[PDB]
């Protein structure tokens, strides 16, 4: 839910 | 007794720990200086501290076996609000009752109640962390349970936002029942005396811990001279109302 950075350290 | 199943998963979540946690704190030198005079002199250092910190908790996440068949937005639901917690938790083990103080090899990077106050948060947060690293140091967990109950406090089908509440919960109940058989089968009494109870415990306290935390991240956030002293991971996780 808008984290980008979050989200690529995830992926 | 144990496991083929269980035995990988315990092997599994200790070699990751080993990859996510360095006992050197060598990385601590690249972080803005800690600065000791709130007047929140220390809120540069610890803020970065702490965001290295959630880098560690994710990497630590993303090889939890389970936790990779979960849909992005589930991942960061439980990152969201279970970073805080596990850093608190991971934080047990430089914490000690000598000075009850986190000691992370330096005198620099050594934390006593006075350093960790200089940040924005109060004794209302900081009285009641101390008192659960004291009480989850007298657990003398072995780092099997340490690192299994991380990761049952990561992947907690309870957490606001969950989706596949049944899922997530799936891969909690077999790290949980990793747990309980690790504790019956590899922890002799007295020690292992309503051991997992005490662990599960421990996971309310931080419960707890992490809500006073929010509150007085808000009220420390919601002032933009403070805000701007935080990092960006910082600002994404622990929300951004500022
Ligand atoms: C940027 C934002 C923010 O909101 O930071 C706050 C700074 C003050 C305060 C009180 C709160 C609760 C978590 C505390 C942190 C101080 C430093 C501690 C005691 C860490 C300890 C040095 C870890 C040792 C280790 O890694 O072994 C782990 C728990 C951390 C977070």
């Amino acid at each position: 839910k808008n984290h980008p950075m979050l989200m690529n350290l995830l992926k | 007794k144990l496991s083929e199943e269980q035995q990988h998963i315990i092997a599994i979540l200790l070699d990751a720990h080993h990859k996510t946690y360095d006992p050197t704190y060598a990385d601590f030198r690249d972080f803005r200086p800690p600065v000791r005079m709130s007047p929140l002199s220390m809120l540069p250092h610890l803020a970065d501290l702490v965001s290295y910190s959630i880098q560690k908790v994710i990497g630590f996440a993303k090889m939890i076996p389970g936790f990779r068949d979960l849909t992005s937005d589930d991942q960061i639901v439980l990152l969201k609000s279970s970073a805080i917690e596990v850093i608190m938790l991971r934080s047990n083990q430089s914490f000690t009752m000598d000075d009850m103080s986190w000691d992370c090899g330096s005198q620099d990077y050594k934390y006593d109640v006075t350093d960790v106050s200089k940040a924005g948060h109060t004794l209302e947060l900081i009285e009641p962390l101390i008192k659960f690293q004291v009480g989850l140091k007298k657990l003398n967990l072995h780092e099997e349970e340490h690192v299994l109950l991380m990761a049952i406090c990561i992947v907690s089908p309870d957490r606001p936002g969950v989706q596949d509440a049944k899922l997530v919960e799936a891969i909690q109940d077999r790290l949980s029942n990793t747990l309980q058989t690790y504790i019956r089968c590899r922890h002799p009494p007295p020690g292992s005396h309503q051991l997992y109870a005490k662990m599960i415990q421990k996971l309310a306290d931080l419960r707890s811990l992490n809500e006073e935390h929010s509150k007085q991240y808000r009220s420390l956030s919601f002032q933009p001279e403070n805000s701007m002293k935080l990092t960006p991971l910082v600002l994404e996780v622990f929300g951004n109302e500022i």
